[PDB]
């Protein structure tokens, strides 16, 4: 198993969730000023949104 | 019974799309509806309730891939205990 | 202004209810 | 102008000033963020076989 | 009938004799098919 | 230069829809030629294009 | 060789065989797309 790790140790990084961004205040995040995207969450009534 | 699966991607893309005759008065407001609805999110919570609800259905190695090799190791310890004080 | 809805039963898009004996009107069909 | 062939997003609060089409490519919100980072493997990988 | 609140799919065909509206939700053609211990010595 | 990353899913459904004013008569024949272009495949070659 | 342990699988592979049988509800936007069909595969 060693021998077939090698590569992946030399490539490891994680990701993201859109939950995990809404939970961290940190990291900021913003939209096009005019667009469907901004609409929509100004629209929306989903506790993430 | 889940006795089946999918298999590959999608060969067309479309849609569902609720129907009307040719003029008729339903038709102008049935799509602000299902736009409203869109926008809401409501047809996102009615797919969830109906498919989501209903569900029935490198790394390295684990306990269980080489359990096995544990199994026999006690095992033997014993067989030899028990051989040591048959013949003590 | 009532409205002649059709349909098919295709689950999970249209099914009947259990004992949908006792159901009358629309609600026979969930 | 007389038409849009754009990159423009379909709502209800356009529909009701103007007439969209069928949609010719289906999308939905999504999150960017910087590329990965690749990590380096860690003091004490090698157990991680 | 006057409505159609069904699982019917959009074509150009049905278009031509009918009002569709906005689909209420995305689909594509697809395909359906029917579906140890001492596994150390498997090698 | 591949700096950057999509994360997660999408968190709503959308599409993007030619569109054109009131009472045009480009509405009907525009929403004809989408469809004949979709079922052609001509829209999955400029995608992969 | 434990180094090396550690069906269709598309449309294209599903038209090659004719040992597996195809098939779709009679009248519905899936046949009449694959009548209408220009496609090489459909």
């Amino acid at each position: 198993n060693l021998a077939a790790f090698l590569t992946v140790e030399r490539m490891v990084s994680p990701i993201e969730s859109a939950e995990d961004l809404s939970k961290q205040t940190e990291i900021a995040y913003g939209t096009l000023d005019s667009g469907s995207t901004k609409e929509f969450f100004r629209r929306s009534k989903i506790a993430v949104f | 019974p889940c006795d089946t699966m999918k298999v590959g991607g999608n060969l067309d893309s479309k849609g569902y799309g609720i129907a009307t005759p040719k003029g008729s008065s339903l038709g102008t407001p049935v799509n602000l509806a299902v736009l409203k609805l869109s926008e809401q999110g409501v047809l996102d919570k009615l797919k969830n309730k109906w498919w989501y609800d209903k569900g029935e259905c490198t790394s390295a190695l684990s306990l269980s891939n080489v359990a096995g090799v544990f199994y026999i190791l006690v095992g033997g310890l014993g067989l030899a205990m028990l051989v040591a004080l048959i013949e003590f | 202004k009532t409205v002649v809805v059709t349909t098919i039963l295709e689950s999970p898009y249209v099914m009947m209810k259990k004992n949908h004996e006792m159901l009358e009107g629309n609600e026979r069909y969930e | 102008a007389d038409i849009a062939i754009a990159p423009l997003t379909i709502t209800l609060v356009r529909e009701e000033v103007i007439d969209f089409s069928k949609p010719f490519m289906s999308l939905g919100i999504s999150i960017m963020i910087k590329k990965p980072q690749k990590s380096k493997p860690g003091v004490f990988s090698f157990l991680d076989p």
